[PDB]
């Protein structure tokens, strides 16, 4: 007859989301207190990643409805907060300056800060960027809405790759189509141990240092005919950026409490020059050619590129860390032209007190890096938002980042957690042996 | 590997359940807490290791209240309702996946949960007890 | 190109029934009173948000929306508004006998 | 409390700027977008933009492009809109629009509007 | 429902056992964390958890080593020793409560339990390994 | 007692094996959170009964995929291949002790393990199932 017979470690998974769990790579070579993304305790990873290739199934995908996204973001800021946590707070700078200028975009601020001792004052010098500083004769931009502590020049703000890793019982779902939409049914599904190296990256409107495609360019969004989310262009080839900071920085160490030092910008000797970044001519301009094919596939007339309209100067402007001091790079000269090694340059300008994700609470100063800066942004995707409501004739794509989940989004699009619910009860023909 | 023959038919998937079984709790392998540093991170690989032993408890009580602790495959004596699913053997086995399977009964397994906890190890023991009486 | 009529007839207990054709057309209906700023009734063509009577419904066809009010009455005299994404109707006044 | 008020109807002469505030209370104002739109007596509603209170990244449309400037004071929960060269053409009344009590992520349509700011110039 | 025969007779209580093991570990059907929203009270769950295993395991594990892990009801055959109740069946499971049982016997119970992993299941399993080397 | 017979024969330390499985986890007798007083030791305490959890039930986990769960003495047919180890049987169990067994064999223990679970009770249970199939 058919009696049930339940099977222990059934191939079966439902859709449910767990805490996640990160593993870097053996790279412990710290000799420092560093990595704040890894900080002390994030394990080893596998050294042999027990990629598992499936088929024969069809499951679906969200990529806008992934909870991964969602937990990935809070450690970040997570990570944010609790690596400033024991750092230097500035809460005796926030006096009046006496800012007087080089010239530029270095303002010349002589402040009053206490000493170790809590009777004697001094008077030090330092050099504070243009943006960092609001009229009042002045003070920090940020002094009368919240606390400021700096980074501790011990830690890097290097992004190493951390793979996010289900626990035991639970499973990530990889997507392998070459060509994949996100929202939308995978042919070709993969379960894995974790994920692949994702550099957690701070960037707008530009995604540097991530996952490239293979086949072509995928254009990626929630809705593409609805202008209220974001549009993700992830890259099939990656251009070349050569960013500088070349103008020579020392590094003065202002005594503000005991142990609390203040690191600040000291003498510039050398060419007041500004910070640059070189984003080709030629690659770009295949760049925007093959972006411009995909855009007129899901669309039927020419598509115009514009810069941002409005905004934070971080939105406005691309940002992103270059040796740990934040850029904001003028990329109006990358939108400009309107489609259907004479490099161009873009101006960057440096700031030092940031305000990251927006939260009202810590915004951490960055201490300056003695002597010349110089990175490596790669770009694999970009961050483009659709226009009002218009005439068919033509589209404009400004550029815009919105909530940083974007970010994690060009990385975390393949995968999906599931758990595995190993008990089965399935009819068969066999029945146990009776009692009498 | 682990979850290998998801899309197989259910009678190729059978043989290599061991693998599905392995992985559920290590676990070990990966990690012990680790106790070669000495956080955000901390905290959050605790919890998910009390979870993973938490689910992976709840499985072998299930079968230890089915009688099926030590087996991976156990033969039961309640017998099968057909208003729970109507295919046959060769309809089942060598034509359907396991995760089209649980999408259709998911409706009344807690009262087959409860089928297989009453009907035969609750009447087993009993039996059996009165049966080694003598 | 989102388009609706001015004046559809209607009596209490007789169905008032709009058409609205266009792209992706009838997303969200507001009910405008006269004096004060409009208020959604359905969402996403067929869904209900809170708030609302049970007798505000949609019903979705191929470019055309319909939405279907059955059981009017005195005060629901508004002004009737198609909206698709960032795109609007022209507007429909009620008309009860 | 989940509401949006905005600020008194004004008047003002051809050239003239206009700032048509909306402040927020009841609800998490930073996370969800502030829109604003137009509605003629006399016309189709007609959409001006919208405005995240995260970094602002306004967005607009051709009819009011470099017109309109919108900025915020996330601080105090206020969402404002600004109107530069106003002509005759420019008189409708102004409601700042979000989405809060919905299950759609989409971002449409509206469901809390402001209580009205008639402007006529 | 659980402990629901705790003033019932030992016969009766003894057939509705399945229930009070159901409760000792879930625990997961109530709750995962809860991770919905993402203090005093995590250190504190974090604990009851962890002890929930604790003490469940130690049952198993003690019918792991008494030959009786599959099982709720097992039979051995150590003898009963009349100094720990002279106590008749017919005194024993159709007049008395678990309740009062335990409150009687409550100070040898420790070597009985010493008697069932010694007696038996240390015994019986170098004569089964005796037995099957043939 | 814990660990008594590690430098004994291993005929001799086979009958005491029940004292070193008991002390894996317990752990209870011991404390239980300690909720007397209600720290470094709070945060190092709780990862220490985590771990003896998990390291414990990789054990049973393992006895359960060869079909041992039950048992601490269990016996199989998968035949032992001479190149792990040519020793004879008075040559291992009356003059060694298992201590310098293990370091001799633990190369090759992991396609040993393997063989547990995929030999025996991979094959048995799909034989086990065809045998009541009548
Ligand atoms: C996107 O990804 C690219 C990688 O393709 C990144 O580019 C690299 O960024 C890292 C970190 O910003 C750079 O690494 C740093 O280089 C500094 C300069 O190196 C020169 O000087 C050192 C010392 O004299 C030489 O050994 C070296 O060969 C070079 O000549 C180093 O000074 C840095 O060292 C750090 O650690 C040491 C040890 O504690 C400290 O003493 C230092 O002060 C410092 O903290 C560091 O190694 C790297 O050079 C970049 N290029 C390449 C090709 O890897 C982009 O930054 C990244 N962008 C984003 C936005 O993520
Ligand atoms: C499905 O996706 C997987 C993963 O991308 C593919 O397997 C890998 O890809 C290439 C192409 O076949 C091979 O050279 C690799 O060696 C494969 N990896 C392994 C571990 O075997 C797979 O080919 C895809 N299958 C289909 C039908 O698209
Ligand atoms: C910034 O202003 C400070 C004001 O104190 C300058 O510091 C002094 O500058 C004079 C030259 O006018 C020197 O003779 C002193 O030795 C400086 N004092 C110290 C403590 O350095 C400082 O040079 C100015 N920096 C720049 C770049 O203009
Ligand atoms: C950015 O810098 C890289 C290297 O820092 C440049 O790439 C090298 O260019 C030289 C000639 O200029 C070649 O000889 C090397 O082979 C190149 N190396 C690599 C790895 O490509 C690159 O040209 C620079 N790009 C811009 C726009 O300045
Ligand atoms: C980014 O650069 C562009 C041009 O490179 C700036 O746009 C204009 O720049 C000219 C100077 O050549 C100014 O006179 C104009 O006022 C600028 N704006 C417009 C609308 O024409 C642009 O301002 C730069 N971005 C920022 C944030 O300053
Ligand atoms: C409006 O409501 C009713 C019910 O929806 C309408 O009946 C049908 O409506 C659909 C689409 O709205 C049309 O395609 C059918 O042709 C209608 N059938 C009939 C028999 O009318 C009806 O049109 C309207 N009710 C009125 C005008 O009283
Ligand atoms: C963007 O969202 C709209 C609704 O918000 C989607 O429109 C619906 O699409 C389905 C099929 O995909 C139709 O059956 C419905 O009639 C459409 N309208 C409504 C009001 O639900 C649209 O599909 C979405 N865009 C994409 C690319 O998925
Ligand atoms: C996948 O589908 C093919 C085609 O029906 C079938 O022959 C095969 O057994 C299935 N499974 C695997 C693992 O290929
Ligand atoms: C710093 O302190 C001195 C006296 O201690 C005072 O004269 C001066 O105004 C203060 N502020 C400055 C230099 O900005
Ligand atoms: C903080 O100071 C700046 C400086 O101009 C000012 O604009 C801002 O309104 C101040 N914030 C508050 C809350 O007063
Ligand atoms: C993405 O592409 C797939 C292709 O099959 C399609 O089914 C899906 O609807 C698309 N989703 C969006 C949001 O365009
Ligand atoms: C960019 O490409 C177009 C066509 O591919 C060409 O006309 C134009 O000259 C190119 N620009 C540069 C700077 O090479
Ligand atoms: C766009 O800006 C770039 C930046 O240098 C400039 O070279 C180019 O001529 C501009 N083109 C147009 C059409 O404005
Ligand atoms: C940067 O881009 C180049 C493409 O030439 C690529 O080879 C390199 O791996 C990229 N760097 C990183 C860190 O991915």
């Amino acid at each position: 007859d058919l009696w049930v017979t339940v099977y222990y470690g059934v191939p079966v998974w439902k859709e449910a989301k767990t805490t996640l769990f990160c593993a870097s790579d053996a790279k412990a070579y710290d000799k420092e207190v560093r990595n704040v993304w890894a900080t002390h305790a994030c394990v080893p990873t596998d050294p042999n990643p027990q990629e598992i290739v499936l088929e024969n199934v069809t499951e679906n995908f969200n990529m806008w409805k992934n909870d991964m996204v969602d937990q990935m973001h809070e450690d970040i800021i997570s990570l944010w907060d609790q690596s400033l946590k024991p750092c230097v707070k500035l809460t005796p700078l926030c006096v009046t300056l006496n800012c007087k200028n080089v010239n530029g975009e270095i303002k010349n601020c002589s402040f009053n800060t206490t000493t170790e001792l809590r009777d004697k004052k001094q008077k030090v010098y330092a050099l504070f960027y243009k943006p960092d500083v609001v009229p009042l004769e002045y003070i920090l931009i940020n002094c009368n809405s919240s606390t400021i502590t700096q980074a501790c020049p011990k830690v890097s703000f290097d992004p190493i790759p951390i793979h996010y890793c289900a626990p035991a019982g639970y499973a990530i779902l990889k997507c392998n189509n070459k060509t994949f939409n996100g929202t939308g049914p995978c042919n070709n599904v993969s379960t894995v141990q974790c994920t692949h190296g994702i550099k957690p990256v701070v960037s707008t409107q530009l995604l540097l240092n991530g996952s490239l495609a293979e086949e072509e360019i995928i254009v990626r969004s929630e809705n593409l005919t609805n202008n209220i989310k974001t549009i993700i262009v992830h890259l099939n080839k990656s251009v070349e950026i050569n960013c500088t900071r070349p103008n020579n920085n020392t590094r003065k160490s202002v005594r503000i409490g005991p142990g609390q030092w203040f690191y600040a910008t000291g003498e510039i000797i050398g060419d007041i020059r500004e910070a640059h970044c070189n984003i080709s001519r030629e690659t770009w301009n295949s760049t925007l050619i093959q972006v411009k094919e995909k855009l007129r596939e899901h669309y039927n007339k020419t598509i115009k590129f514009e810069p941002s309209s409005g905004g934070d100067l971080e939105v406005t402007t691309h940002s992103f860390n270059c040796r740990g001091e934040f850029f904001y790079c003028n990329t109006t000269k990358l939108f400009n032209e309107t489609k259907l090694n004479k490099t161009i340059i873009l101006p960057c300008r440096i700031k030092q007190i940031i305000n990251m994700w927006q939260e009202v609470g810590r915004a951490m100063y960055a201490p300056p890096i003695e002597g010349n800066i110089t990175c490596k942004s790669n770009i694999t995707g970009l961050l483009l938002t659709w226009d009002g409501g218009e005439n068919s004739t033509e589209g404009v794509f400004r550029p815009g980042g919105g909530n940083m989940k974007d970010n994690w989004r060009s990385e975390l699009y393949k995968y999906k957690v599931v758990e595995i619910k190993p008990l089965g009860v399935a009819p068969t023909k066999c029945k146990r042996k009776v009692v009498g | 590997g682990f979850l290998g023959a998801a899309g197989s038919t259910m009678g190729a998937a059978s043989m290599t359940l061991t693998v599905q079984a392995r992985q559920l709790l290590s676990g070990i392998v990966q990690q012990q807490s680790n106790l070669l540093r000495a956080t955000v991170w901390g905290i959050k690989q605790l919890q998910t290791r009390v979870l993973a032993i938490e689910r992976y408890l709840k499985d072998q009580q299930l079968l230890g209240l089915w009688g099926c602790s030590g087996k991976l495959i156990c033969c039961t004596a309640v017998p099968w309702n057909s208003s729970w699913s109507n295919k046959s053997l060769g309809d089942i086995w060598d034509n359907m996946t396991w995760m089209q399977w649980d999408r259709e009964i998911s409706n009344y397994t807690n009262t087959i949960f409860r089928l297989l906890e009453e009907s035969q190890n609750q009447q087993e023991k009993n039996e059996k007890d009165l049966l080694a009486l003598d | 190109a989102l388009t609706q009529p001015r004046s559809v007839s209607g009596s209490p207990g007789q169905s008032v029934n709009i058409s609205c054709t266009g792209a992706y057309s009838g997303l969200g209906w507001y009910q405008q009173h006269p004096g004060r700023a409009p208020k959604l009734i359905i969402y996403e063509v067929n869904r209900r948000p809170s708030g609302v009577s049970d007798r505000f419904s949609g019903s979705k066809s191929g470019n055309t929306a319909s939405l279907t009010i059955s059981g009017l009455r005195t005060e629901d005299e508004a002004d009737y508004f198609c909206s698709a994404f960032e795109y609007f109707g022209e507007g429909t006044k009620l008309t009860v006998l | 409390q989940v509401q949006l008020v905005q600020s008194r109807a004004e008047v003002k002469k051809p050239g003239a700027s206009v700032k048509v505030s909306c402040e927020a209370s009841g609800y998490n104002f930073v996370d969800h977008y502030i829109h604003w739109v137009r509605q003629a007596p006399g016309q189709r509603p007609q959409w001006v933009g919208w405005m995240n209170p995260q970094w602002g990244q306004v967005n607009y449309a051709r009819t009011f492009q470099g017109r309109v400037t919108m900025t915020r004071d996330t601080s105090i929960d206020t969402a404002y809109m600004q109107l530069n060269r106003l002509t005759s053409g420019d008189t409708a009344v102004y409601y700042c629009a979000t989405q809060v009590k919905l299950d759609s992520s989409a971002g449409y349509p509206f469901d809390i509007w402001g209580q009205g700011t008639m402007v006529t110039v």
